[PDB]
Protein backbone atom coordinates (compact mmCIF):
# COMPACT_ATOMS: atom_id res chain seq x y z
CA UNK A 1 0.00 0.00 0.00
CA UNK A 2 1.39 3.51 1.04
CA UNK A 3 5.03 1.61 1.31
CA UNK A 4 4.87 -1.24 0.37
CA UNK A 5 5.12 -0.50 -3.27
CA UNK A 6 9.15 1.46 -3.17
CA UNK A 7 9.86 -2.03 -0.67
CA UNK A 8 8.68 -4.31 -3.71
CA UNK A 9 10.63 -1.98 -5.88
CA UNK A 10 14.01 -1.74 -4.39
CA UNK A 11 13.44 -6.03 -4.15
CA UNK A 12 13.14 -6.30 -7.42
CA UNK A 13 16.18 -4.11 -8.44
CA UNK A 14 18.13 -5.78 -5.69
CA UNK A 15 16.70 -9.45 -6.93
CA UNK A 16 17.29 -8.55 -10.95
CA UNK A 17 20.92 -6.91 -9.83
CA UNK A 18 22.34 -9.94 -8.00
CA UNK A 19 20.68 -13.05 -9.35
CA UNK A 20 22.45 -12.38 -13.62
CA UNK A 21 25.33 -12.59 -14.18
CA UNK A 22 27.31 -11.79 -17.72
CA UNK A 23 31.14 -13.49 -18.48
CA UNK A 24 33.27 -11.61 -20.73
CA UNK A 25 35.23 -13.56 -23.53
CA UNK A 26 38.54 -15.09 -22.22
CA UNK A 27 37.73 -16.13 -18.68
CA UNK A 28 35.60 -18.21 -16.80
CA UNK A 29 33.71 -17.54 -13.17
CA UNK A 30 32.41 -20.37 -10.83
CA UNK A 31 29.52 -20.59 -8.26
CA UNK A 32 29.27 -21.80 -4.61
CA UNK A 33 25.86 -22.93 -3.23
CA UNK A 34 26.35 -21.72 0.48
CA UNK A 35 30.39 -22.44 -0.50
CA UNK A 36 29.68 -25.89 -2.31
CA UNK A 37 31.27 -25.37 -5.69
CA UNK A 38 28.47 -26.91 -7.83
CA UNK A 39 29.19 -25.54 -11.60
CA UNK A 40 31.02 -23.08 -13.87
CA UNK A 41 30.14 -20.28 -15.53
CA UNK A 42 31.07 -19.49 -19.58
CA UNK A 43 30.98 -16.48 -21.30
CA UNK A 44 27.63 -15.30 -21.92
CA UNK A 45 24.30 -15.17 -19.73
CA UNK A 46 23.73 -16.69 -16.92
CA UNK A 47 20.79 -16.71 -14.09
CA UNK A 48 21.75 -18.47 -10.30
CA UNK A 49 19.08 -18.34 -7.73
CA UNK A 50 20.63 -15.59 -5.61
CA UNK A 51 20.80 -15.79 -1.80
CA UNK A 52 22.18 -19.02 -2.30
CA UNK A 53 24.62 -19.16 -4.82
CA UNK A 54 27.61 -16.34 -5.40
CA UNK A 55 30.85 -15.96 -7.58
CA UNK A 56 33.80 -17.82 -6.55
CA UNK A 57 36.68 -16.56 -8.28
CA UNK A 58 37.39 -15.20 -12.11
CA UNK A 59 39.59 -17.20 -13.85
CA UNK A 60 41.24 -16.19 -16.79
CA UNK A 61 42.19 -18.30 -19.96
CA UNK A 62 44.96 -16.92 -21.94
CA UNK A 63 48.65 -17.48 -22.29
CA UNK A 64 50.23 -15.35 -19.87
CA UNK A 65 53.83 -13.87 -19.93
CA UNK A 66 55.58 -14.88 -16.27
CA UNK A 67 59.04 -13.85 -15.70
CA UNK A 68 61.44 -15.60 -13.10
CA UNK A 69 64.13 -13.45 -10.92
CA UNK A 70 67.43 -13.73 -11.70
CA UNK A 71 69.72 -16.78 -10.56
CA UNK A 72 72.97 -18.20 -10.25
CA UNK A 73 73.84 -21.37 -11.69
CA UNK A 74 77.04 -24.01 -11.57
CA UNK A 75 77.43 -25.71 -14.73
CA UNK A 76 79.06 -29.41 -15.11
CA UNK A 77 82.56 -27.57 -15.95
CA UNK A 78 81.87 -25.91 -12.59
CA UNK A 79 81.28 -22.45 -13.76
CA UNK A 80 79.24 -19.86 -12.05
CA UNK A 81 77.42 -18.04 -14.49
CA UNK A 82 74.09 -15.94 -13.80
CA UNK A 83 70.98 -16.06 -15.77
CA UNK A 84 67.23 -14.94 -16.28
CA UNK A 85 64.50 -16.82 -17.67
CA UNK A 86 60.73 -16.34 -18.71
CA UNK A 87 57.73 -18.63 -18.73
CA UNK A 88 54.11 -18.84 -20.69
CA UNK A 89 51.11 -20.71 -18.28
CA UNK A 90 48.21 -21.51 -19.75
CA UNK A 91 44.99 -22.82 -17.44
CA UNK A 92 42.99 -25.93 -19.18
CA UNK A 93 39.22 -25.06 -18.03
CA UNK A 94 39.55 -27.09 -14.91
CA UNK A 95 37.99 -25.20 -12.18
CA UNK A 96 41.11 -26.77 -10.13
CA UNK A 97 43.39 -23.43 -10.82
CA UNK A 98 40.97 -22.63 -8.06
CA UNK A 99 40.84 -24.64 -5.16
CA UNK A 100 43.82 -27.28 -5.38
CA UNK A 101 46.56 -24.54 -4.49
CA UNK A 102 46.72 -21.58 -3.51
CA UNK B 1 1.19 15.78 -12.75
CA UNK B 2 -0.21 12.93 -11.04
CA UNK B 3 -3.92 12.32 -12.80
CA UNK B 4 -1.92 10.89 -15.50
CA UNK B 5 -0.15 7.35 -13.96
CA UNK B 6 1.29 5.44 -17.47
CA UNK B 7 2.94 8.84 -18.42
CA UNK B 8 5.40 7.92 -14.99
CA UNK B 9 5.51 4.23 -16.59
CA UNK B 10 6.29 5.10 -20.21
CA UNK B 11 9.02 7.91 -18.76
CA UNK B 12 11.08 5.70 -16.77
CA UNK B 13 11.29 2.97 -19.37
CA UNK B 14 12.48 5.08 -21.48
CA UNK B 15 14.90 6.79 -19.06
CA UNK B 16 16.10 3.56 -17.91
CA UNK B 17 16.13 2.09 -21.65
CA UNK B 18 18.50 5.28 -22.92
CA UNK B 19 20.84 4.86 -19.61
CA UNK B 20 21.66 1.01 -20.81
CA UNK B 21 23.60 3.01 -23.76
CA UNK B 22 26.28 4.72 -21.54
CA UNK B 23 28.16 1.72 -21.13
CA UNK B 24 25.67 -0.47 -18.52
CA UNK B 25 26.01 -4.13 -17.87
CA UNK B 26 22.16 -5.21 -19.19
CA UNK B 27 21.00 -4.82 -15.47
CA UNK B 28 19.07 -1.99 -15.92
CA UNK B 29 17.18 -3.30 -18.99
CA UNK B 30 15.00 -5.89 -17.02
CA UNK B 31 13.10 -3.16 -15.18
CA UNK B 32 13.47 -0.45 -18.14
CA UNK B 33 11.45 -3.03 -20.42
CA UNK B 34 9.01 -3.56 -17.19
CA UNK B 35 7.89 -0.22 -17.12
CA UNK B 36 6.93 0.47 -20.67
CA UNK B 37 4.60 -2.67 -20.85
CA UNK B 38 3.55 -1.26 -17.28
CA UNK B 39 2.36 1.96 -18.92
CA UNK B 40 1.33 0.18 -21.82
CA UNK B 41 -0.66 -1.91 -19.96
CA UNK B 42 -1.86 1.07 -17.14
CA UNK B 43 -2.73 3.67 -19.91
CA UNK B 44 -5.41 0.88 -21.69
CA UNK B 45 -6.78 -0.16 -18.06
CA UNK B 46 -7.05 1.76 -14.89
CA UNK B 47 -5.15 -0.50 -12.44
CA UNK B 48 -5.00 -0.15 -9.14
CA UNK B 49 -2.41 2.61 -7.51
CA UNK B 50 -1.40 -0.64 -5.06
CA UNK B 51 -1.98 -2.74 -7.85
CA UNK B 52 0.73 -1.01 -9.99
CA UNK B 53 4.16 -1.67 -8.11
CA UNK B 54 3.17 -5.73 -8.30
CA UNK B 55 2.69 -6.45 -12.01
CA UNK B 56 5.86 -3.89 -12.53
CA UNK B 57 8.10 -6.30 -10.10
CA UNK B 58 6.26 -9.56 -11.90
CA UNK B 59 7.61 -7.96 -15.46
CA UNK B 60 10.63 -7.05 -14.24
CA UNK B 61 11.54 -10.88 -13.62
CA UNK B 62 9.85 -12.20 -16.70
CA UNK B 63 11.73 -10.13 -18.72
CA UNK B 64 14.65 -11.27 -17.25
CA UNK B 65 13.77 -14.84 -17.22
CA UNK B 66 12.22 -15.07 -21.01
CA UNK B 67 15.58 -14.35 -22.95
CA UNK B 68 17.76 -16.36 -20.88
CA UNK B 69 15.56 -19.14 -22.42
CA UNK B 70 15.70 -17.79 -25.78
CA UNK B 71 19.43 -17.33 -25.95
CA UNK B 72 19.78 -20.71 -24.64
CA UNK B 73 17.73 -22.43 -27.05
CA UNK B 74 20.02 -20.28 -29.68
CA UNK B 75 23.68 -21.40 -28.37
CA UNK B 76 22.75 -25.45 -28.22
CA UNK B 77 23.17 -26.97 -31.57
CA UNK B 78 23.48 -23.60 -33.67
CA UNK B 79 26.41 -21.64 -32.63
CA UNK B 80 30.05 -23.59 -31.92
CA UNK B 81 32.43 -21.16 -33.32
CA UNK B 82 33.25 -19.53 -29.14
CA UNK B 83 32.83 -22.95 -28.25
CA UNK B 84 36.03 -24.40 -29.69
CA UNK B 85 37.17 -21.25 -29.77
CA UNK B 86 38.81 -21.13 -25.85
CA UNK B 87 38.92 -24.06 -24.87
CA UNK B 88 42.63 -26.13 -25.96
CA UNK B 89 41.79 -29.79 -24.68
CA UNK B 90 38.54 -30.24 -26.62
CA UNK B 91 40.75 -28.69 -30.07
CA UNK B 92 43.25 -31.24 -29.29
CA UNK B 93 40.47 -34.21 -30.03
CA UNK B 94 40.65 -36.31 -32.63
CA UNK B 95 44.31 -35.40 -33.74
CA UNK B 96 46.52 -37.52 -35.05
CA UNK B 97 50.12 -37.72 -34.47
CA UNK B 98 53.62 -40.21 -33.75
CA UNK B 99 55.65 -41.01 -31.60
CA UNK B 100 59.33 -41.25 -30.91
CA UNK B 101 59.97 -43.01 -27.90
CA UNK B 102 58.34 -46.00 -26.82
CA UNK B 103 55.71 -45.91 -23.52
CA UNK B 104 56.78 -47.63 -20.45
CA UNK B 105 53.80 -49.00 -17.73
CA UNK B 106 51.07 -47.18 -20.47
CA UNK B 107 52.62 -43.95 -19.61
CA UNK B 108 54.93 -41.28 -21.75
CA UNK B 109 55.14 -38.02 -23.11
CA UNK B 110 54.63 -36.80 -26.96
CA UNK B 111 55.82 -33.73 -29.14
CA UNK B 112 52.94 -31.28 -29.93
CA UNK B 113 53.98 -28.06 -32.17
CA UNK B 114 57.09 -27.14 -30.80
CA UNK B 115 56.35 -28.56 -26.23
CA UNK B 116 55.67 -32.10 -25.19
CA UNK B 117 52.03 -33.08 -23.38
CA UNK B 118 52.15 -36.01 -21.11
CA UNK B 119 50.12 -39.00 -22.72
CA UNK B 120 49.05 -42.45 -21.39
CA UNK B 121 47.74 -45.14 -22.94
CA UNK B 122 45.89 -48.54 -22.27
CA UNK B 123 48.49 -51.03 -23.51
CA UNK B 124 52.50 -50.60 -24.21
CA UNK B 125 52.97 -48.80 -27.84
CA UNK B 126 56.54 -48.93 -29.28
CA UNK B 127 58.56 -45.95 -31.17
CA UNK B 128 56.79 -45.14 -34.55
CA UNK B 129 53.24 -45.64 -34.46
CA UNK B 130 50.37 -43.38 -35.64
CA UNK B 131 48.29 -42.60 -32.82
CA UNK B 132 45.06 -40.95 -31.95
CA UNK B 133 43.65 -38.82 -29.34
CA UNK B 134 40.61 -40.15 -27.32
CA UNK B 135 39.94 -37.99 -24.52
CA UNK B 136 41.45 -35.53 -21.81
CA UNK B 137 41.81 -35.71 -17.85
CA UNK B 138 43.15 -33.03 -16.24
CA UNK B 139 46.19 -32.29 -19.02
CA UNK B 140 46.94 -36.31 -19.66
CA UNK B 141 46.09 -37.29 -23.01
CA UNK B 142 44.34 -40.52 -23.82
CA UNK B 143 45.92 -41.78 -26.65
CA UNK B 144 45.00 -45.09 -28.71
CA UNK B 145 46.60 -46.42 -32.06
CA UNK B 146 44.86 -45.87 -35.08
CA UNK B 147 45.75 -47.79 -38.91
CA UNK B 148 47.05 -45.11 -41.37
CA UNK C 1 3.41 -10.19 26.61
CA UNK C 2 5.28 -6.62 27.18
CA UNK C 3 9.16 -7.64 27.15
CA UNK C 4 9.22 -11.52 26.30
CA UNK C 5 8.37 -10.48 22.52
CA UNK C 6 11.83 -8.71 21.90
CA UNK C 7 14.14 -11.11 23.76
CA UNK C 8 11.93 -13.89 21.95
CA UNK C 9 13.21 -12.34 18.84
CA UNK C 10 17.04 -11.63 20.04
CA UNK C 11 17.22 -15.17 21.39
CA UNK C 12 16.08 -16.42 17.81
CA UNK C 13 18.49 -14.03 16.29
CA UNK C 14 21.45 -15.62 18.55
CA UNK C 15 20.33 -19.04 17.91
CA UNK C 16 20.13 -19.13 14.34
CA UNK C 17 23.48 -16.96 13.95
CA UNK C 18 25.65 -19.56 16.52
CA UNK C 19 24.15 -22.41 15.24
CA UNK C 20 24.87 -22.34 11.06
CA UNK C 21 27.82 -22.98 9.67
CA UNK C 22 29.24 -22.66 6.34
CA UNK C 23 32.03 -23.74 5.32
CA UNK C 24 34.03 -22.11 2.05
CA UNK C 25 35.83 -24.48 -0.75
CA UNK C 26 39.28 -25.50 0.14
CA UNK C 27 38.78 -25.98 3.91
CA UNK C 28 37.82 -28.51 6.07
CA UNK C 29 36.07 -27.77 9.83
CA UNK C 30 35.98 -29.38 13.13
CA UNK C 31 33.31 -29.45 15.61
CA UNK C 32 34.09 -30.26 19.35
CA UNK C 33 31.21 -31.00 22.11
CA UNK C 34 32.13 -29.49 25.23
CA UNK C 35 35.89 -30.17 24.27
CA UNK C 36 35.45 -33.49 22.80
CA UNK C 37 36.42 -33.92 18.49
CA UNK C 38 33.33 -35.64 17.13
CA UNK C 39 32.98 -34.83 13.61
CA UNK C 40 34.44 -33.01 10.93
CA UNK C 41 32.38 -30.08 8.04
CA UNK C 42 32.99 -30.28 4.60
CA UNK C 43 32.44 -27.28 2.10
CA UNK C 44 28.67 -27.03 2.30
CA UNK C 45 25.69 -25.87 5.00
CA UNK C 46 26.14 -27.16 8.34
CA UNK C 47 23.80 -27.16 11.62
CA UNK C 48 24.94 -28.26 14.71
CA UNK C 49 23.07 -27.91 18.32
CA UNK C 50 24.37 -24.37 19.76
CA UNK C 51 25.67 -23.88 23.47
CA UNK D 1 1.35 3.59 11.67
CA UNK D 2 0.28 0.67 14.49
CA UNK D 3 -3.14 0.16 12.94
CA UNK D 4 -1.88 -1.89 10.48
CA UNK D 5 0.25 -5.02 12.20
CA UNK D 6 1.02 -7.09 8.77
CA UNK D 7 2.94 -3.86 7.32
CA UNK D 8 5.87 -3.95 9.71
CA UNK D 9 5.98 -8.14 8.85
CA UNK D 10 5.76 -7.31 5.45
CA UNK D 11 8.62 -4.63 5.67
CA UNK D 12 11.14 -5.83 7.66
CA UNK D 13 10.81 -9.31 5.64
CA UNK D 14 12.22 -7.37 2.33
CA UNK D 15 14.96 -5.52 4.42
CA UNK D 16 16.53 -8.09 5.72
CA UNK D 17 16.37 -10.44 2.17
CA UNK D 18 17.62 -6.91 1.14
CA UNK D 19 20.22 -6.83 3.20
CA UNK D 20 21.28 -10.37 2.48
CA UNK D 21 22.69 -9.13 -0.84
CA UNK D 22 25.50 -6.85 0.49
CA UNK D 23 27.53 -9.71 1.32
CA UNK D 24 26.48 -11.48 3.85
CA UNK D 25 26.63 -15.21 5.08
CA UNK D 26 23.02 -16.49 4.52
CA UNK D 27 22.46 -15.49 8.92
CA UNK D 28 19.66 -12.96 8.06
CA UNK D 29 17.69 -15.11 5.37
CA UNK D 30 16.35 -17.42 7.61
CA UNK D 31 14.83 -14.08 9.97
CA UNK D 32 13.33 -12.04 6.74
CA UNK D 33 11.73 -15.18 5.11
CA UNK D 34 10.27 -15.47 8.70
CA UNK D 35 9.01 -12.23 8.91
CA UNK D 36 7.53 -12.44 5.59
CA UNK D 37 5.16 -15.36 6.14
CA UNK D 38 4.24 -13.60 9.11
CA UNK D 39 3.38 -10.77 7.34
CA UNK D 40 1.14 -12.87 5.21
CA UNK D 41 -0.32 -15.09 8.07
CA UNK D 42 -1.36 -12.11 10.59
CA UNK D 43 -2.58 -9.60 7.31
CA UNK D 44 -5.00 -12.81 6.51
CA UNK D 45 -5.47 -13.84 9.92
CA UNK D 46 -5.63 -10.94 13.24
CA UNK D 47 -3.40 -13.06 15.82
CA UNK D 48 -2.89 -11.38 18.97
CA UNK D 49 0.26 -9.14 19.14
CA UNK D 50 1.45 -11.74 22.08
CA UNK D 51 1.07 -14.32 19.54
CA UNK D 52 3.02 -12.88 16.64
CA UNK D 53 6.70 -13.02 18.01
CA UNK D 54 6.18 -16.40 19.18
CA UNK D 55 5.32 -17.37 15.58
CA UNK D 56 7.67 -15.16 13.59
CA UNK D 57 10.92 -16.98 16.36
CA UNK D 58 9.08 -20.66 15.27
CA UNK D 59 8.97 -19.65 11.64
CA UNK D 60 12.81 -18.82 11.78
CA UNK D 61 13.31 -21.99 13.46
CA UNK D 62 11.86 -23.92 10.78
CA UNK D 63 13.12 -21.83 7.71
CA UNK D 64 16.56 -22.44 8.54
CA UNK D 65 15.68 -26.13 9.24
CA UNK D 66 13.62 -27.55 6.10
CA UNK D 67 16.22 -25.81 3.46
CA UNK D 68 19.41 -28.20 5.39
CA UNK D 69 17.35 -31.60 5.04
CA UNK D 70 16.22 -30.09 1.00
CA UNK D 71 20.40 -29.47 0.63
CA UNK D 72 21.13 -32.77 1.64
CA UNK D 73 18.95 -34.86 -0.17
CA UNK D 74 20.12 -33.13 -2.85
CA UNK D 75 23.66 -33.91 -2.00
CA UNK D 76 23.83 -37.21 -2.03
CA UNK D 77 23.71 -39.69 -4.47
CA UNK D 78 23.26 -36.74 -6.96
CA UNK D 79 26.05 -34.73 -7.10
CA UNK D 80 29.99 -35.98 -6.97
CA UNK D 81 31.95 -33.08 -8.65
CA UNK D 82 32.82 -31.29 -5.59
CA UNK D 83 33.07 -34.63 -3.54
CA UNK D 84 36.24 -35.75 -5.96
CA UNK D 85 37.49 -32.07 -6.18
CA UNK D 86 39.37 -31.68 -3.44
CA UNK D 87 40.80 -35.34 -1.53
CA UNK D 88 43.35 -36.31 -2.90
CA UNK D 89 43.60 -39.82 -1.16
CA UNK D 90 40.13 -40.79 -2.53
CA UNK D 91 41.17 -39.81 -5.94
CA UNK D 92 44.55 -42.45 -5.74
CA UNK D 93 41.59 -45.42 -4.97
CA UNK D 94 41.73 -48.02 -7.88
CA UNK D 95 44.99 -46.56 -9.69
CA UNK D 96 47.27 -48.98 -10.92
CA UNK D 97 51.33 -48.98 -10.76
CA UNK D 98 54.06 -50.92 -10.90
CA UNK D 99 56.99 -51.31 -8.17
CA UNK D 100 60.55 -50.68 -8.87
CA UNK D 101 62.02 -52.20 -5.34
CA UNK D 102 61.14 -55.12 -3.46
CA UNK D 103 58.77 -54.56 -0.34
CA UNK D 104 60.99 -55.96 2.78
CA UNK D 105 58.81 -57.01 5.98
CA UNK D 106 55.64 -56.02 4.15
CA UNK D 107 56.19 -52.08 3.46
CA UNK D 108 57.94 -49.76 1.54
CA UNK D 109 57.71 -47.12 -1.28
CA UNK D 110 56.28 -46.29 -4.60
CA UNK D 111 57.29 -43.55 -7.88
CA UNK D 112 53.64 -41.68 -7.92
CA UNK D 113 54.02 -38.62 -10.29
CA UNK D 114 57.19 -37.42 -9.62
CA UNK D 115 56.95 -38.13 -5.42
CA UNK D 116 57.01 -41.12 -3.51
CA UNK D 117 54.30 -42.22 -0.80
CA UNK D 118 54.46 -45.39 1.67
CA UNK D 119 52.86 -48.62 0.59
CA UNK D 120 52.04 -51.34 2.57
CA UNK D 121 50.89 -55.07 1.48
CA UNK D 122 49.74 -58.09 3.23
CA UNK D 123 52.78 -60.61 1.78
CA UNK D 124 56.24 -59.77 0.37
CA UNK D 125 56.00 -58.64 -3.45
CA UNK D 126 59.03 -58.81 -5.41
CA UNK D 127 60.16 -56.01 -8.00
CA UNK D 128 57.83 -55.40 -11.02
CA UNK D 129 54.78 -56.83 -9.98
CA UNK D 130 50.89 -54.64 -11.06
CA UNK D 131 49.63 -53.42 -7.94
CA UNK D 132 46.23 -51.37 -7.50
CA UNK D 133 45.50 -49.17 -4.00
CA UNK D 134 42.53 -50.16 -2.08
CA UNK D 135 42.17 -48.05 1.00
CA UNK D 136 44.21 -45.14 2.65
CA UNK D 137 45.40 -44.66 6.41
CA UNK D 138 47.28 -42.11 7.66
CA UNK D 139 48.80 -41.33 4.11
CA UNK D 140 49.85 -45.08 3.71
CA UNK D 141 48.06 -46.66 0.94
CA UNK D 142 47.59 -50.33 1.01
CA UNK D 143 48.03 -52.57 -2.18
CA UNK D 144 47.54 -55.60 -3.97
CA UNK D 145 48.49 -57.15 -6.55
CA UNK D 146 46.71 -57.28 -9.87
CA UNK D 147 47.02 -59.27 -12.94
CA UNK D 148 47.53 -57.00 -16.86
Amino acid sequence: MLIFIPILIFVALVIVGAGVKIVPQGYQWTVERFGRYTKTLQPGLSLVVPFMDRIGRKINMMEQVLDIPSQEVISKDNANVTIDAVCFIQVIDAPRAAYEVS
Amino acid sequence: MVVHPHIFWLSLGGLLLAAEMLGGNGYLLWSGVAAVITGLVVWLVPLGWEWQGVMFAILTLLAAWLWWKWLSRRVREQKHSDSHLNQRGQQLIGRRFVLESPLVNGRGHMRVGDSSWPVSASEDLGAGTHVEVIAIEGITLHIRAVSS
